[PDB]
């Protein structure tokens, strides 16, 4: 809802149920939430993963037999054993263990809205939509490499040694660079020294670099714009962590790139950081009311209802709020109080 | 215990009346469930169509309401009670039963006699032993232990039945119908002011809610947050501001709050100089004098037009502090409700909190008979039955001794009918006639049933909250005593006032500690939080009086468990 | 959207996919209009009907025999290596003909929302299409469930409503089974509505509710509540139990699809036919037409119905100098409600 700008959860279920995209969960946080990775129907076997190598117990073995031969099935008909009773309730745990593994997917995206709500005639929603086997991901070949390269060049503006490290392609940058240079030799891409760091091998399609050639700070003295944007740390749009390391300033404590960690960043400089909600803050750099724009952004979020918490913000990286207030820390709580009570 | 009353009441409790009889095949099973097992020859006395010989076989074929042969002759019993009765006395249930609800996890004979007593009138200890096949003294053993619990008491030749028999007998002693319990009135007053009513919607519904809530001062913070959006099902703060802009209601301000949440008080425009309190009579400096000069002599003016020559500066902030206080007196109103929406926002080019046109309120009517007549009729409109109490909180000038006079001219001429309507209140209790018929509902009937547990949450200073105007506060605790205070929540399930939240989550009370009934108020308050109607989430710092994490209080043990049932978590409170 | 005060279409598809309801359309109309019959999923085999009979070409058999021994599939997986170019148009036309007969069922209500949108990946066949569970064979159980369901739907089951409703064995078989109910006691067996003049079984509880609405013996001005209804939704007693007023000796209205009966205060004043272009005032009374007109205008303005700019009556359609009294009141009503007059005689 930060990019679409007009999002109703009934807009995703519509796209899902048509058969345009695939759900295809993979990974797990624990106690629900997990790690969902969308797809597209035409090119699903290309941009999918192999598997998870789960234990494959017998109650797992019965499911994959039914879903194996055909298309989508409901919960109540997944097997013959009655869903009534513990033998029925034990199934849903055996299934959601198969989901996060990435073998079966539900096409409605109602389930993974249930497991987010909480642990609290088939009234339960946690297994409601019809579940289906997932198409056998095409084995790595010459075509999967080409398509993945094009996809990466489309997702990132430029493709560096860093972002390939975060994306975790099989074979590392060493193998991908082979096909990247094959492109630029054939055309379809040009390799230049586009951003001064990150080494001297950055690939980009010649259209992007035009846009990127904008946004440069012109050679003039001028008051900065002080723009503000707030992203999840583990959001693709977040550079810090991919092709851009975390700031060397304030590093003895690792901010990291994990779930629920907001990253408020004024136009280019990483200013704040949140962790496991609105609890622990990290002020990497300090500036005069540049913190104010980030505070405005966080407050606009919590007001709009996008992020759940009310941002207590009780701990700083040194945990100095009430005792022995730091002068560099004071600006943080001050710029915050002008925005939000922090309570 | 009039022998006449004790007849009918013990009759209609037993479902013997011609009206209130089983008319159906399932209305028979409801007999067997409400009161104890009874013989088909007896069931024929309850049901209307006396062809029972097939109805009871229908239940048997559908495997419900099985028959048993204990205690001499055979009589039927509900499946749900076949488990209890099995272990109590007689042969056990046949193996053909599903027997899912049969298995007992507690003492049978402690519950088979209880319902048998709660149903019938005053009864002898000799009869129960015959009905249940017992001896003689073995029965008196139970009646003894039953008296210690609070169920069985003496009734002249059944504690809950004695309450009813005393209530009806006395009410029969004089020639009057039995009054509804004060709990029933607490259920009646909200729905008499449209609380949670879906009939009311749109601006034509808000111009109804106002005309009834006219003249009563309520805090600006609660308006359009907890008092209007509850009765005007869909409420968008324009439809109020659009009303104000026409000549329909005159938003007036009375009282004063240090925070800035002034006691606003709405009025229709046809009848303003009646329901308008006079004024405040504060000292008048130069600025206050110059405002009243212009702002009163003509119709209305903007903000900048009040002063002259010097538009703004350090003189702007002082005059904005002069006017915006002159309004909390009642001498000047705003032409819309847009400024006051800003003052609650706080300090957070043009400047709000002086936006709209400003005007001089009309000269309220000098105290006379017309004002008193209108005020009495309005109070009869707002409260259901106005007692000597609620007039106290409304603070009409002259006190109840001045109203009883003119209110007697009404009852004499025949517009209202005094009586004794609510259980425990004054003897006056006036009421219009069409209301009383509605009040005859909400009358908890004599038979025992499972409560409804339908929670509603008000603001403690909301006119719908009866507690503090008509009903007295529960005297549960004397040290920490609550009252009608701004921004306080009163959550009440059936009129019981189960909770009292104060000043956000800062304080919580536990008046009616009931299992499974704290949860209803918890759910309602959580819905208020999720819908955003409450301005802020709840914090829940103290409980009772500052209960700390160790050393759980027994009376308190259930309140926190109920709070856990809803969204609120175990995060340390006010960690700071 | 009339009996669910707030209804956004995304509210329905939330049910269909969850697995609690089944759409199962079972009757085809013209082109782009059908008979859908929402069943519940717990007891679907009971309220379902046997599959219709059709030509059963080979491509139909291809659509089956795959949906048969399987749960459900997308449109593409029905057959293999067939694109929307040439075999698709034959496969699709084979599908929408297989569903109106009632053998397959969408996993959501998205396609039918399109097939009505008129000819203008393709939206016409999107969701998963499932083979449909065979209807329970007629038995004693089917009979009891259908009888209880009918009693739940209509207030007082009559000999009439069983007629318009499609039940096997006619009303003669129900009376045989409802007598078993009256013996057991789950039904009143009272002469509740007089003109029906039969045996209305009803229920013990409903009668207590039905006994209200009884006209008060004293004279009183009418209340004038106008409630417009589609001519064929079960909340329309006429044509099923009450029967039509016998007017217009030759021209007779019925329960046609797309017609509107606008009844105010119980009596039906008007009747629209096939989306405008015909109004069938039945013994009008002045100021009652005002209420029905208000109903129609609030309906068209809320958008639930495509506007009506085409108007006729029995034969006096538009600006007949032979104007009659009965045609007059209709005009004076429609102009007062603000409906436009003489925009054109026709419409292309």
């Amino acid at each position: 809802p930060q990019r679409v700008r007009d999002y109703q959860p009934a807009m995703l279920d519509e796209l899902l149920a048509s058969g345009e995209v695939m759900w295809s969960g993979a990974g797990q946080i624990g106690n629900g939430d997990g790690w969902v990775a969308f797809h597209l129907a035409d090119t699903a076997p290309l941009t999918l993963t192999h598997g998870a190598e789960i234990e494959f117990t017998d109650t797992h073995r019965v499911i994959l037999e039914t879903l194996g031969h055909g298309g989508a099935y409901f919960f109540r008909q997944l097997t013959d054993g009655t869903v009534e009773g513990t033998a029925g309730q034990e199934l849903k745990q055996a299934l959601w263990e198969l989901i996060w593994a990435g073998w079966v997917t539900g096409d409605t995206f109602a389930p993974v809205r249930a497991v987010l709500s909480g642990p609290r005639r088939g009234t339960d929603p946690t297994v409601s939509g019809r579940w289906s086997a997932l198409p056998a991901a095409e084995p790595d070949s010459t075509v999967r490499a080409h398509f993945q390269a094009e996809l990466l060049l489309g997702r990132h503006g430029v493709l560096t040694k860093g972002a390939v490290g975060a994306e975790g392609v099989p074979g590392g940058f060493a193998t991908l660079y082979k096909v990247l240079s094959a492109f630029e030799d054939a055309g379809r891409c040009q390799r230049g020294y586009f951003v001064e760091s990150l080494g001297g091998a950055q690939f980009a399609v010649a259209s992007t670099v035009d846009r990127l050639r904008s946004y440069l700070d012109n050679v003039d003295p001028e008051r900065p714009e002080y723009h503000a944007v707030v992203l999840a740390a583990t959001d693709p749009a977040n550079p810090y962590g991919a092709a851009l390391g975390w700031p060397t300033d304030s590093e003895a404590h690792r901010p990291g790139r994990k779930a629920g960690a907001l990253v408020a960043l004024v136009d280019g400089r990483l200013v704040w950081f949140l962790e496991r909600g609105g609890r622990s803050l990290l002020s990497f750099g300090a500036d005069a009311d540049a913190q104010r724009a980030a505070a405005g952004a966080l407050t606009d979020l919590v007001s709009a209802g996008r992020i759940p918490s009310l941002l207590v913000e009780r701990i700083n990286g040194v945990a100095v709020l009430d005792p022995d207030v730091d002068a560099e820390r004071a600006v943080v709580q001050d710029a915050l109080l002008g925005a939000g009570l922090s309570r | 215990l009039d022998p006449a009353v004790v007849a009918s009441t013990s009759a209609q409790l037993q479902h013997l009346t011609p009206e209130r009889a089983a008319r159906d095949a399932e209305g028979v099973a409801d007999l067997l469930r409400l009161l104890g097992p009874l013989t088909e020859a007896d069931i024929a006395q309850r049901c209307t169509a006396d062809n029972i010989g097939a109805w009871l076989d229908g239940l048997h074929a559908a495997k419900r309401a099985l028959p048993v042969t204990y205690a001499g002759q055979t009589w039927w019993a509900a499946v749900e009670d076949i488990g209890l009765l099995r272990d109590g006395i007689g042969v056990p249930v046949p193996v053909g039963v599903p027997a899912a609800f049969t298995e007992s996890a507690s003492d049978p004979l402690g519950d088979l006699i209880g319902r048998y007593a709660r149903t019938r009138g005053p009864f002898t200890t000799e009869q129960t032993a015959a009905r249940f096949g017992l001896g003689v003294r073995v029965a008196s053993d139970v009646l003894s232990r039953m008296a210690v619990d609070g169920r069985l008491i003496r009734g002249e030749f059944d504690a809950q039945v004695l309450k009813i028999l005393r209530r009806r007998s006395l009410a029969a002693l004089r020639a009057q119908v039995e009054p509804v319990s004060t709990d029933a009135y607490a259920r009646f007053l909200p729905s008499w002011q449209h609380v949670g009513s879906t009939n009311t919607t749109g601006v034509d519904g808000l111009a109804t809610v106002i005309e009834q809530l006219a003249g009563v001062p309520i805090p600006a913070s609660a308006v359009e947050s907890l008092v209007f959006p509850q009765r005007v099902r869909d409420y968008q703060p324009a439809m109020l501001d659009e009303l104000l802009a026409s000549g329909e209601v005159m938003w007036s301000g009375a009282g004063q709050i240090g925070n800035g949440d002034g006691w606003v008080a709405f009025h229709l425009a046809d009848t303003a100089p009646l329901t308008l309190t006079h004024g405040a009579e504060i000292e008048f400096t130069d600025t206050h004098r110059v405002i009243l000069e212009t702002l009163g002599h003509g119709g209305a003016y903007f903000f900048r037009q009040l002063t002259d020559g010097t538009v703004e500066g350090t003189a702007g902030q002082e005059l904005k502090q002069a006017l915006w206080e002159l309004i909390w007196a009642g001498w000047v109103t705003g032409d819309t409700f847009a400024p006051v929406r800003a003052v609650l926002s706080g300090p957070r080019g043009t400047d709000p909190t002086v936006s709209g046109r400003w005007s001089a309120l009309p000269a309220a009517e000098p105290d006379s008979t017309v004002r008193a007549h209108f005020q009495a009729e309005l109070l009869l409109g707002r409260h259901g039955v106005l007692t000597k109490g609620a007039v106290g909180a409304e603070g009409v000038p002259g006190g109840f001794a001045t109203l009883y006079k003119v209110l007697s001219a009404f009852e004499d001429a025949g517009r209202c009918q005094r009586g004794y309507f609510v259980e425990s209140l004054g003897g006056a209790q006036f009421a219009v006639a069409s209301t009383v018929d509605r009040l005859r509902s909400y009358l908890d009937n004599v038979d025992p049933e499972r409560p409804e547990y339908h929670a509603v949450v008000l603001a403690a200073t909301d006119p719908a909250n009866p507690y503090g105007a008509a009903l007295g506060w529960p005297t549960d605790s004397e040290a920490h005593r609550p009252g009608r205070k701004a921004g306080a929540l009163v959550a009440l399930v059936d009129g019981r006032l189960v909770w009292f939240l104060e000043r956000g989550g800062r304080s919580l009370l536990s008046f009616g500690a009931d299992a499974d009934a704290q949860r209803a108020a918890a759910g309602a308050l959580t819905d208020l939080v999720s819908a955003g109607r409450i301005p802020s989430l709840l914090v829940e710092r103290i409980n009772g009086v500052a209960v700390l994490d160790p050393d759980v209080d027994a009376e308190r043990a259930v309140v926190q468990d109920a709070l856990l049932g809803a969204g609120l978590s175990r995060t340390p409170r006010g960690l700071r | 959207p009339q009996r669910v005060r707030d209804y956004q279409p995304a509210m329905l598809d939330e049910l269909l996919a969850s697995g609690e309801v089944m759409w199962s359309g079972a009757g085809q109309i013209g082109n782009g209009d059908g008979w859908v019959a929402f069943h519940l999923a717990d007891t679907a085999p009971l309220t379902l009907t046997h599959g219709a009979e059709i030509e059963f070409t080979d491509t139909h058999r291809v659509i089956l025999e795959t949906l048969g021994h399987g749960g459900a599939y997308f449109f593409r997986q029905l057959t293999d290596g067939t694109v929307e170019g040439t075999a698709g148009q034959e496969l699709k036309q084979a599908l929408w003909e297989l569903i109106w007969a009632g053998w397959v069922t969408g996993d959501t209500f998205a396609p039918v929302r399109a097939v009505l949108s008129g000819p203008r990946t393709d939206p016409t066949v999107s969701g998963r299409w499932s083979a449909l569970p065979a209807a329970e064979p007629d038995s004693t159980v089917r009979a009891h469930f259908q009888a209880e369901l009918l009693l739940g739907r209509h207030g007082v089951l009559t000999k009439g409503a069983v007629g318009a409703e499609g039940v096997p064995g006619g009303f003669a078989t129900l009376y045989k089974v409802l007598s078993a109910f009256e013996d057991a006691g789950r039904c009143q067996r009272g002469y509740f509505v007089e003109s029906l003049g039969g045996a209305q079984f009803a229920v013990a509880s409903t009668v207590d509710r039905l006994r209200s609405y009884l006209d008060n013996v004293d004279p009183e001005r009418p209340e004038y509540h106008a409630v417009v209804l589609a001519a064929t939704d079960p909340a329309n007693p006429y044509g099923a139990a009450l029967g039509w007023p016998t007017d217009s000796e030759a021209h007779r209205p019925g329960r046609k699809a797309g017609a509107l009966v606008a009844l105010v205060d119980g009596r039906l004043v008007w009747f629209l036919e096939r989306g405008g272009r015909s109004l069938l005032s039945f013994g009008a009374d002045a100021d009652a037409q005002r209420a029905a007109a208000g109903a129609l205008t609030d309906l068209v303005s809320a958008g639930r119905i495509p506007s009506l700019l085409v108007e006729r009556i029995n034969g006096v359609a538009v600006l007949d100098p032979d104007v009659d009294a009965e045609r007059a009141v209709v005009q004076d009503a429609l102009l007062g409600a603000g409906l436009s007059r003489t925009p054109r005689g026709l419409r292309l």
